[PDB]
């Protein structure tokens, strides 16, 4: 919440004074060509002006979507990396190099183009991309075109990544049965992994959706409370509005939102992070340590 | 809702009045009730199923022979109607709901209907078929009562099997294969070989919980009496008989229970 | 002139259909949980997963509806019929996907709640089935996002 | 546009007459349905015992009251008719009068149908209850009388709407 | 222009609805009488007349149709839509009332056929119920006559 | 011209309200007769739920009365907005009353049976029925607010 | 123009559908409560919570209808077709969401009340299910409020 | 001018119908899988084959929707009706094929769950039946792609 | 003018009807073979013939639809409404014939699975029935091909 | 003119309806024949006569469709609205007659399978019903051909 | 000039509805014949009367359709408005009469075939009932023949 620069459905004083200042506009409207000119970026959190502005929804939605994509990429990378550590700890066979390496490389490379494009747009400020033209660049499977491409090597980089992804598909299916035959079940991993990677990548957007929903509900509650406090500033009306706001915060903000967030977080952790580890089975060893008596 | 006034209203009112009026003497009362039921002749299918209920037992009794001529003495029209030994069984396979299924299920005739125990097994199979046919005619609140009755019969058969009929090949598999929540969760009674085990199995259904109680009475009887006596005790629920609903079966059951009580009275 | 009517109707239809699907799924899951939890307290919390799994679809639908509503801005750009048609199509796709996912999730959750009293080894399989079904909601959200992104580029 | 113009160009006198007739028709249908519903139970009770014929007749009288009210409303609507001059065949006053007549007729018919159905169901239950016990007849009759007020309220609403007729 | 067509359609509906209602009532009463004949045949004719009483509704519908037919003639006056629509409405109202009364009378007779056999003392009650039902048909006929009266503009 | 819709609103408001009122009263009445067969005293007091259902008709009747009074053509120029508003106001009141009565009929029918079984739960049934009946009052509030928008 | 003929219709439809959903929920809730309290009158008071939870949807619908009604004022500004269309869309979305939530809440509450006396854990399970269901109604109300607010610009 | 109002609708309908068919299949597949796992937890993991294959229809529908969305490029070329109508028809065909395949796969999986529970020796036959059913979905996707490819007037 | 609408609609209808018929036939065949998969797995392998026949019928329908689509080349020759109407009729006929043949073959296979399970001697009769059913699909495909060829004769 | 918009559609519909009727009849006959063969494999080969006889509907429909397709030729002579309307009417009559004949033959064969399985004496005699159905189909085809012969009567 | 479309549609409808009625009758007739089989195989030949009646109904429908089609002579006597509407009405009447007669004949024939086993001497009465029912088919054919030219050739 401190990072989000939102406190109890209300902004506050950031570590800086004001990130964005209305370009001129001593009397002009906010919606203008000059719009708002930013002196410097607020380091503690998001710009305070952005939260209450009309343009709050698009910028916040784009930022949340990018953050969700990056977090999902990081979690998938960590889960895939844990496979090599698990194989070494259990001293697993050559199947790690046979299957874990292509499995951790194919999805990583496939999401790498999108992650790098997001970073470059954030880094280079390639406004000719925004949230949409990034997907547009990712949309085209064919070669050529690339007019909107921002990466200097994107024309060849996209083709190289596509070739690597295409070649990685058999490399994740053949070597384990080959080693099994040489040393003399892959159907479970077959087909399932390809669709599951896309499913896990998509599921990361659940966090962004939940964050947006929580922000919207908090904004609605704060707006209701402010409307009660401003026009109905009468003592009885103000007290009733405060009680209603407290009840709403207890119900939706406190209970429902937290429960939904916890359930979604657990679902994400099991679906993707646990998908590349754990592997199930086993049992909990327990001695007769007076457990019933304890 | 308007269909009740569209048709069947007068018959429903007559049945309600007859039931409200209700409360060799036992034989005379049974004959009077049977005459009242017959004189009443959509609801036709319900009446046919209600009659077939006891007609299954009547046909099972008539299937003997072996002093078979004595069956005419108990020719009560309520259950012993003439319209409802494989050669004669094929002829009797008509005009009955459970008969076509029993023709294949009991194709062994007396071999699968031995008077010691297998005749009871054939009767239970016929009762299960009749209960399934009655439950097929869904659309009213009587489905719950029919399910309760079938569950009571199945549970009583299972209890009798586990008590002493297990030695008569009525094993856990036979608790549902031959012995007629029960239509979905009857597997819990397959291992209830003890009265305490029977109470534990009954604990799976909180409504059925505490119904067995000490199990000194009701469950003490074999065949279909163990959980059927629970239904007889709980028949006060059937005494509700909310209006604008099929209550002909409820009235028939109440008349049968009254006849049974009068018979049990006898010489005080 | 009439295009904003189509766009607002599409957003409203998306929200309403997603809500209906989530409600159907939640009702099925609630019936299943009420049936299961009478016997054992395990279904009270260990099997409350579909209760939130179904509401996730409603949250996704609400997010899509909010995005569609924010898409329309006459003061910033005079929307032609292209914008209205695209918004209506995106809303219809999102709502229909939400309804389908809600129905499937409700049926699967009712089945899982019924089977909860059975061997607990099936909990992992039930969770996997629920996740596979809920993947449809994510697919629909992705399709709606793509349509909304392509919506504003009208000439 | 052209279809809209044709729809707006429909004759209001036809709609007004249709509504006037429909009010009486629906009232008669509802009264007959309620009468049949009550009569089935009354005949059943009489077969059980002919002692409560006088008590049962109240339900039939109440059901027929709906038909009487519908007939009165129809007579009022017939009185509300006019000559329908050719010049004012599409005048705003004529259109308003026709729309008001149609609305009043529809409201009267629907209210009469609902009241008749409710009265029939109540009487059908009440006859069986009286057969079960004559002590409960008073409460059942009171409930039926209270439920019969739907037709009276509908008739009042229709009469109020009838004042809107201003056909030249 | 189309007013004669509207009036003819209204007369046709007035005839057809009453005929259908009377036919349904008579069929129900006949089925009831056939059922009751096997029990107490001495009472088969004791309720046959109220069974065929649907002829009253049939005759009322025929009278309404004849009256509607009589009022339509180009020679008397070039009646406009205000007359044709009124005639159609009167005919439809009369036909609907007749059909409803016929159905109600058929149900009442189906009940009474068994009721009288079960209790001969209930014949007077059945007759009273039938008269109460036919009151609706009488009211409908009166309303139809009143409506058709004003149609001669 | 447009005033046809406005007139239709008042008729629809009463018709749809009475349609649900009769359905609620019928279901409530049927249960009362069933309880009155055995429990003589309980049935007399149980008639309140039927009386509660009959009140919904009165609420619809008043709403219809207001709509009729506001359709005076010779008084003020009833523009299309007034006709549209009156029709919309009636539609909400009629639809809400139909639903509100339907719930009362379903609840009331069970309540009669429940009271006949255990007299203790009579208070609980009244509380639930009273809470359900508030929806008709909620519909009445919306009807007044919508009808009040006939200023221009 | 003709915009009010759609805006007021949508506003009325919101309240109508919300009331229908609330009634559908309340009927099932009352039936279940009576069934439970027939045998265990002690838990009748605890079983009444889902009834109020369903009834809250009526209040939400009334608030949405009041907002929609206050959002139209020809004397203030010329309500163009876009404003009326957006208001109608918001009303329809809120009403449909309320109806779906009411139906789901009624089914879940009836099931829980039927299972309430079987185990006291139902007192928590049914409450959790009802809260999860009412979350959808709250989300629908928020979406409707957002759409109604966005309806105010109309270029 | 009205071509996008058909093309976008066709794409949305394709996605919606594919999702509906996938859900219809997955409901029966999951019911059967839960029943088998309750009966025999050993093969529960290996019985998710129809459940997993159900999502292939949704993936194909999403791909077709993406292709249709990429088809509508007003800046690249003025979208005449000849392209929008073709895109809408391709989307409708793909969606209907997906729905039919989903229903067939649901029925097949519902049968095969019980078939494998009784005897796992029929797993090969169940897989072959599922593949034959999914051949229809593959053919529908191919036909939709071919039809969408003809957007050049 | 608007002929491409008719042609595309006809092709889509052909594909949809063929897919629906094939799906119904395959579902019936699977329902029938479910019993044979346990009663006699040895004969179950030979029981996959009706599924193959249904797939063949679907393939024929798809081929006809593909031919119809390939017949539309606006840049080569202007498509008059006559050609579009003819193509739409051909597609509708092919789709209806395929759907009917698929349903008939599915019913036949569902019966024949049990028929062969009871007695292996009925395999010849089942094969003959399947061939007779597939003859109808072949005739429908031939008629569709003839109509597609005739569709280009306009001027 | 817009002649093929109705003529070609009717030509397609003739074959479509004939195929549907033949499929229904063949499915019923095949189910009956499978049941009979399960009862007795000896009669399976001899009982295929109704199945074969039901196939004449497909041949008649194909012939009618080919004739109708050949009857449309704008290059040879322009066809007015009447020229297409007559062909469409002939096709519709032929298709409906074929469907009715197929349904009747299917019912008759389904009965006759059991009739022959019970009493072999009546097996050959029962073919009279099938002969009558085939005669009805032939009469319908003749009527359709007579109607279609008026293609060149226009002027 | 659009009347010939209606006329051809009416002739086609006549043929189609006559065929439908014949099929509906023949289905019940065959069901009854099969039911009477085995129980009394001797009376198999005597049970073919409903089949003959259905064939007669189909032949009458075909004859009516051919008679209607014989009026399709656009080379002379310009169709005008009558030649379409009259032909369509006649075809519809003939087809509906054929369908009703076929349904009645099928019902009566099935009932008789089922009842042929009990009191086999009642075959004459069953045939009499069947003929009294099938007379409606002849009445409909006569009506169609009357309407075939009454309003068709008098357009002048």
């Amino acid at each position: 919440g401190l990072i989000y620069n939102e406190f109890f459905s209300v902004p506050f004083e950031i570590f800086s004074h004001s990130a964005y200042a209305c370009r001129d506009l001593s009397c002009s409207e906010a919606t203008t060509v000059g719009l708002i000119k930013v002196r410097d970026t607020y380091p503690f959190g998001v710009d305070p002006v952005w939260h209450g502005s009309r343009s709050e929804l698009p910028f916040l939605n784009s930022l949340k979507m990018k953050m969700s994509i990056l977090l999902g990429v990081a979690q998938m990378n960590l889960g895939i990396i844990l496979s090599y550590f698990n194989a070494t700890f259990f001293r697993i066979g050559v199947n790690i190099w046979c299957q874990f390496i292509p499995q951790i490389i194919f999805l990583n490379s496939l999401f790498g183009y999108l992650s790098l494009l997001i970073i470059l747009k954030w880094i280079t400020g390639s406004q000719a991309d925004l949230y949409h033209v990034m997907i547009y660049m990712f949309l085209s499977p064919t070669d050529e075109l690339g007019d909107n491409q921002l990466f200097p090597g994107q024309k060849t980089a996209q083709l190289v990544l596509l070739l690597l992804a295409f070649v990685s598909v058999p490399w994740m299916l053949l070597p384990k049965p080959f080693i099994l035959k040489m040393q003399h079940h892959q159907m479970i991993h077959t087909i399932e992994f390809v669709l599951g990677a896309v499913s896990n990548t998509a599921s990361y957007l659940r966090l962004w959706a939940l964050s947006l929903a929580h922000s919207e509900l908090s904004s609605v509650f704060y707006e209701k409370v402010l409307l009660l406090a401003w026009g109905y500033n009468n003592i009885l009306i103000l007290i009733v509005g405060i009680i209603v706001f407290i009840f709403a915060t207890v119900g939706v903000l406190l209970v429902m939102e937290t429960l939904s967030a916890f359930l979604h977080a657990l679902r994400l952790h099991w679906v993707e992070f646990q998908n590349k580890f754990y592997e199930g089975d086993g049992y909990k060893f327990s001695p007769f340590s007076f457990a019933l008596l304890d | 809702a308007m269909t009740f006034n569209i048709h069947g209203g007068y018959l429903e009112a007559i049945v309600r009045g007859y039931r409200a009026g209700l409360l060799t003497i036992v034989e005379k009362c049974t004959l009077k009730l049977v005459d009242e039921y017959k004189h009443m002749l959509p609801l036709s299918t319900f009446l046919e199923y209600i009659t077939y209920g006891h007609m299954i037992d009547n046909v099972v009794l008539i299937v003997t022979g072996r002093d078979v001529q004595e069956l005419l003495e108990k020719c009560h029209p309520l259950g012993m109607f003439d319209s409802i030994m494989r050669e004669l069984y094929r002829l009797v396979l008509v005009d009955t709901p459970l008969a076509p299924y029993f023709s294949e299920c009991i194709t062994s005739e007396d071999l699968d209907d031995m008077n010691i125990e297998i005749m009871r097994n054939t009767l239970y199979k016929a009762y299960l078929e009749d209960f399934y046919k009655f439950c097929q005619k869904l659309g009213g609140a009587t489905a719950e009562i029919m399910s309760d009755l079938l569950a009571f019969e199945a549970d009583r058969r299972a209890v009798n099997i586990t008590i002493n009929s297990i030695g008569t090949e009525l094993t856990r598999d036979d608790r549902r294969k031959l012995y007629s929540l029960y239509p979905y969760g009857h597997e819990e009674l397959a291992v209830c070989e003890d009265i305490d085990q029977v109470r534990g199995v009954m604990e799976k259904y909180p409504p059925y919980q505490s119904i067995f109680s000490k199990l000194s009475y009701g469950e003490s009887q074999m065949l279909d009496k163990a959980f059927y006596e629970e239904e007889v005790k709980r028949l006060c629920l059937a005494f509700e008989q909310q209006f604008h609903y099929g209550v002909f079966f409820a009235y028939m059951r109440l008349r049968e229970q009254e006849i049974r009580n009068l018979m049990w009275i006898s010489e005080c | 002139e009439t295009a904003p009517f189509f766009g607002f109707l599409g957003a409203a239809a998306a929200l309403v259909f997603s809500c209906m699907g989530a409600a159907y799924g939640t009702a099925k899951s609630g019936v299943g949980v009420a049936s299961m939890g009478v016997m054992r307290p395990e279904l009270v919390m260990k099997s409350i997963v579909p209760v939130v799994m179904a509401g996730v679809l409603g949250i996704y639908g609400l997010i899509i509806a909010v995005i569609i509503s924010t898409g329309i801005n006459p003061k910033a750009k005079s929307y032609y019929l292209f914008d209205g048609y695209a918004h209506l199509s995106s809303g219809l796709a999102c709502g229909l996907a939400g309804l389908s996912a809600g129905m499937a999730i409700g049926i699967v959750g009712d089945a899982g709640v019924r089977a909860n009293a059975q061997q607990p080894k099936l909990f992992v399989g039930m969770i996997l089935i629920l996740i596979f079904a809920e993947a449809l909601a994510l697919y629909g959200l992705i399709v709606g996002i793509i349509l909304s992104s392509r919506a504003g580029q009208s000439r | 546009s052209s279809w809209s113009r044709a729809l707006v160009k429909i004759s209001p006198y036809t709609f007004s007459a249709i509504g006037i007739a429909v009010a009486i028709g629906v009232s008669v249908l509802g009264a007959a349905w309620g009468i049949y519903i009550t009569g089935s139970s009354l005949i059943g009770a009489a077969i059980k015992a002919p002692r409560i014929t006088s008590k049962n007749l109240i339900s039939v009288i109440f059901c027929e009251a709906v038909a009487i009210y519908g007939v009165i409303v129809a007579i009022i609507l017939q009185t509300k008719l006019e000559s329908v001059p050719a010049s004012q065949i599409y005048a705003p006053e004529s259109l308003r009068a026709g729309y008001a007549i149609f609305a009043s007729g529809i409201i009267v018919g629907f209210a009469n149908l609902v009241c008749g159905l409710c009265v029939g169901i109540i009487g059908s239950s009440c006859a069986l209850s009286d057969a079960q016990n004559s002590s409960l007849f008073v409460k059942i009759l009171v409930i039926e009388i209270f439920g019969s007020a739907l037709g009276l309220f509908g008739v009042i609403v229709g009469i109020i709407m009838s004042a809107q007729a201003s056909w030249p």
